[PDB]
């Protein structure tokens, strides 16, 4: 609450009862009649905590909150099929450059085409992901390594 | 077709690159025109027709390069096609 | 009305969630639904009943992309964990929408078939042309670009793979293998011959044909 504070309102988790014993609902409720399964994200954990900041003043708005967390795992098969496998196959095509005869006059063409395809894939993924500088994405690291090679 | 039927002849390269350019133009049209399927734009039909023709040009270039690079040590010359291309087609 | 009967017909633009099934795309039928019910009044307090078994499509502006092949409304009573002693009523209207594929046939399927056809031409194209590799690589690049097109048109949901996407991946693997074997052929053409190679390709193969 912003209109009220820990001095005015006490936040708490919903209590529920089983066998006439009460317990706090320390998790996000998922109702099988109301819930729709997301096709990308599997909910691994869904905890709930009442957070109290002891250093915050009792009359501050930030002293108390209830935070619900969704620890969701991506279902990767879509990206494995559509992105990772084509990118790896086209990347490994560069290994054929050594086997192609120098009399063919197409070895640079193959290598530069593989580089262009890798650049296009890097363009795609950089659109699908935020420009966060915290870490390089795994497929982005693979693409950079492949382009260097 | 006017490009040489011999090594250094970029016939297939040119044909496929022009096909790719027409595909890029198809992408441009697909963006400016709605996804509605009640009819196909005549400009889009023209693009598709030109792409089909370009693929047939690629096929014809491949056939021409095959015939030109054939050798008596590996292929028996067909008398019908040889006589046709030698006399009957130029004199047609 | 003087009988107390109220008729209310408010307009709305519902942006409802629908599970888009990608498998048969772009020939897919989509089954999209609208679960409508009284939020706070339960079935013992306010009972909602469907006006008709089917939605009223008499004023439906015909869409240029989707054909409603079927529509139906089903009333349900369900018990939520919020409210275990009081079942809540809803009417789930649903519409079976079939995509008109012509736009996607023109702009995706036909080009993909055209570039797919260009794959096999590499084996009739002689090595001495030097066009084999450029041709096959350009086909591979175009197929990759069209796969990137398809992946943008389709949700990243991993419940099921599309069939055009599966076909595109299969064609990608086929083109990669074709390029590998083309490189083998080119290296062979520029090459002591082992007895098995001569026996297979010079003796056996032409004798069987
Ligand atoms: C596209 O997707 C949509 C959804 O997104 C999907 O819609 C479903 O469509 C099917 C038919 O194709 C629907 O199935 C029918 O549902 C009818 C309604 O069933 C409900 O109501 C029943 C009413 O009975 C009593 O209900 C209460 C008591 O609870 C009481 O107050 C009432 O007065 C009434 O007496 C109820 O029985 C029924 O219960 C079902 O569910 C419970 C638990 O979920 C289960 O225990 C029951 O056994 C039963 O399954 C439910 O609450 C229903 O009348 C109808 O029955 C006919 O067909 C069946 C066989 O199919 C016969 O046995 C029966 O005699 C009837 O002929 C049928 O079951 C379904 O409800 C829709 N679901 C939704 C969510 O909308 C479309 O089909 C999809 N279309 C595609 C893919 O093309
Ligand atoms: C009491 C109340 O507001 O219930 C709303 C939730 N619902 C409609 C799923 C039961």
């Amino acid at each position: 609450s912003l209109k009220y504070t820990a001095k005015e309102i006490t936040l708490s988790l919903k209590q529920d009862a089983k066998e006439n014993r009460t317990y706090p609902v320390e998790w996000i409720i998922i109702d099988p009649e109301g819930f729709t399964e997301n096709g990308e994200w599997e909910i691994v954990h869904r905890p709930a905590r009442v957070n109290v900041d002891p250093r915050a003043p009792l009359d501050s708005p930030s002293r108390q909150d209830i935070t619900f967390y969704l620890i969701i795992r991506r279902k990767p098969l879509f990206y494995i099929i559509n992105i990772l496998v084509p990118c790896v196959l086209i990347s490994f095509m560069v290994n054929l450059v050594f086997y192609l005869p120098a009399d063919s006059g197409e070895k640079t063409s193959v290598a530069i085409s593989v580089l262009l395809a890798q650049s296009v894939f890097l363009l795609l993924i950089s659109k699908r992901l935020p420009a966060t500088s915290m870490a390089i994405p795994l497929i982005g690291k693979f693409l950079l390594f492949g382009m260097v090679l | 077709y006017f490009l040489p039927a011999q090594a250094g002849g970029q016939k297939c390269t040119v044909s496929i690159n022009v096909l790719l350019a027409q595909t890029v133009f198809l992408f441009l049209i697909a963006q400016k025109i709605p996804e509605t399927s009640l009819s196909v734009p005549l400009l889009g039909r023209f693009l598709i027709f030109v792409m089909v023709v370009a693929t047939l040009i690629v096929m014809n270039c491949v056939i021409v390069l095959n015939v030109s690079q054939r050798t008596p040590t590996t292929h028996a010359m067909s008398p019908r096609l040889r006589h046709v291309l030698l006399e009957l087609l130029p004199r047609l | 009305q003087y009988t107390g009967h109220i008729t209310w017909t408010p307009p709305a633009i519902f942006k409802s969630y629908c599970e888009i099934i990608v498998t048969h795309f772009p020939f897919d039928e989509q089954n999209c639904s609208m679960k409508l019910g009284t939020w706070t009044y339960d079935g013992s307090v306010v009972a909602i009943n469907p006006e008709s078994d089917q939605p009223d499509l008499s004023n439906f502006m015909e869409s240029g992309e989707w054909v409603i092949k079927e529509s139906r409304g089903w009333k349900h009573s369900v018990t939520y964990s919020c409210c275990p002693d009081t079942p809540y009523l809803d009417i789930t209207y649903h519409f079976v929408m079939q995509r008109l594929p012509l736009y996607f046939i023109v702009n995706v399927i036909i080009p993909c078939l055209l570039f797919s056809f260009l794959t096999g031409l590499v084996f009739y194209l002689p090595t001495d042309s030097g066009e084999k590799m450029t041709l096959s690589i350009s086909v591979l690049l175009s197929l990759t670009v069209f796969l990137l097109v398809i992946v943008e048109l389709i949700p990243s949901t991993s419940s099921a793979v599309p069939l055009i996407g599966k076909y595109m991946l299969f064609t990608m693997v086929f083109v990669i293998a074709s390029i590998i074997i083309t490189v083998i052929v080119i290296n062979t053409h520029h090459r002591v011959m082992p007895n098995w190679v001569r026996k297979v390709f010079i003796d056996t193969i032409p004798n069987i044909m």
